[PDB]
């Protein structure tokens, strides 16, 4: 299994995981989506964490067909803009020559 | 330290600067540099679309090459069809 | 004051929510918003190749939408399009 | 022409402005975009270093020139961080836009 695979199925993972507890099973809730951010991206989203509307805020953002669940579909951009978001920050300020990696999200 | 999910999440930018820094710009991944990371990389149900043709999906400015926001597009697609499949 | 260019980049995120704003999501184009934005913003060749072609091409992750994300990528297309015609 | 196409015909010509200068009429060459992004994004973009490693970041084949496919991904790339910014701190409910780069 390929190293990007691996990552991907943890993402795969770790959404049902949640998502299974209530109501739909491929689906998360808020309340399911609150406890996979306040803990699976408590450093990621440690500012946001700290203000439950703003988690609030993140979900409606993602809820791309505004039905108060996250499917694995919508989830994944939330993925996708982490991760963009963490390799932003280890270029910020970046003067080069070459390149390097400042610390990412959630860390320094 | 990072959870098993970030750890995920920082692994994916790990992988595509495998390819990126292969060659010439340091958030570009060729053509050349795109058939690699696909032949190792992604399942067989991905890399059969075909290298050329996942290259000019994936080049959305048609600049010779894929960024990192471009690489995301292909780590979206992967993840809704592994998605699929594994339900 | 914004620059003749920032206006330019601030006056596509205006675009965007002209439609995004309509119903639901907020930072969502639904695909019958996506035929509007096509039919009211784009030139016929870019058009022409089919609001529903457009959709499936821009709904990345298949959730139904194009988010401003996704936007985007039209946005580059578009101008990479309208540069090789000028 | 619908406001969109406005838009992108703004970024041609501005671009087209800076690269017809010198060398290459369709690519600017470093002293160019630092030009161009003195002038034409002094709100977007508030060190020397730092501007000429986004060249060097967007310089996508490389060759120390920047092409105008190259130079659209700049484009897009300010426009999310100006709607990002936008959206910072958002707690909602609902939509509302903050001022953007360069503003607020
Ligand atoms: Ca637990
Ligand atoms: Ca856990
Ligand atoms: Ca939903
Ligand atoms: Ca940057
Ligand atoms: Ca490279
Ligand atoms: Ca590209
Ligand atoms: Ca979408
Ligand atoms: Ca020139
Ligand atoms: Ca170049
Ligand atoms: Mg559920
Ligand atoms: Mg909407
Ligand atoms: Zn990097
Ligand atoms: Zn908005």
């Amino acid at each position: 299994m390929s190293q990007l695979e691996r990552n991907i199925e943890t993402i795969i993972n770790t959404f049902h995981q949640y998502s299974v507890k209530l109501g739909h099973p491929d689906t998360l809730n808020q309340g399911e989506f609150k406890e996979l951010v306040r803990k699976d991206l408590q450093n990621f989203l440690k500012k946001e964490n700290k203000n439950e509307k703003v988690i609030e805020h993140i979900m409606e953002d993602l809820d791309t067909n505004a039905d108060k669940q996250l499917s694995f579909e919508e989830f994944i951009m939330l993925m996708a803009r982490l991760t963009w978001a963490s390799h932003e920050k280890m270029h910020e300020g970046d003067e080069g020559p070459g390149h390097h990696h400042k610390p990412g999200l959630g860390e320094g | 330290m990072l959870t098993e999910l970030e750890k995920a999440l920082n692994s994916i930018i790990d992988v595509y600067h495998k390819y990126s820094l292969i060659k010439g710009n340091f958030h570009a991944v060729y053509r050349d540099d795109l058939k690699k990371l696909l032949e190792t990389e992604s399942p067989q149900y991905i890399r059969k679309k075909g290298a050329d043709v996942w290259f000019k999906e994936l080049d959305i400015n048609t600049d010779g090459a894929v960024n990192f926001q471009e690489f995301l597009i292909l780590v979206i697609k992967m993840g809704v069809a592994a998605h699929k499949k594994s339900h």
